[PDB]
């Protein structure tokens, strides 16, 4: 700011930005699909695996 | 992107491997296996099952029962003889 000597649009631009510092709001949506995808992956991966399991002794 | 669910799914390698086919036949196979035969028929003694087991054993390829065979065979006809003459 101290270089510019037509200072009166670095104030602009320093509040514009630290008032819209925000410049996205989160998300996290991974959060309704992850646990469904987990439940079928989940069950799935069980069935597998006690019926390889089973096999073995078998 | 999720990464999809293919890894987990095995039920189609349960009939997708050609042992599965003769897994199914020995398990029934070896479970109903015996240690031992029943019993191989060698000798029951009804006094002929003596004579198998004398001569018609499964390594007796002697010919013994056989000389025996013919020679009872001579004794019938040669006793036929002495019927007719």
């Amino acid at each position: 700011r101290s270089v510019l000597k037509n200072t009166s649009v670095i104030d602009k631009i320093e509040s514009y930005v630290k008032q819209y510092k925000p410049v996205k709001i989160d998300a996290s949506k991974q959060l309704q699909v992850i646990e469904s995808f987990e439940k079928h992956a989940m069950t799935n991966a069980k069935e597998t695996e006690s019926l390889v399991s089973k096999e073995l002794k078998d | 992107v999720s990464t999809l669910i293919p890894p987990k799914v095995v039920s189609s390698k349960n009939i997708g491997s050609a042992p599965n086919a003769k897994r199914i036949a020995n398990v029934v196979h070896f479970y109903k296996s015996l240690p031992q035969g029943p019993a191989p028929a060698i000798k029951a003694n009804t006094r002929l099952a003596r004579y198998k087991a004398k001569y018609f054993d499964g390594d007796n390829a002697s010919g013994k029962p056989l000389w025996h065979f013919a020679l009872g065979i001579i004794a019938f006809g040669y006793s036929m003889e002495y019927y007719f003459h």
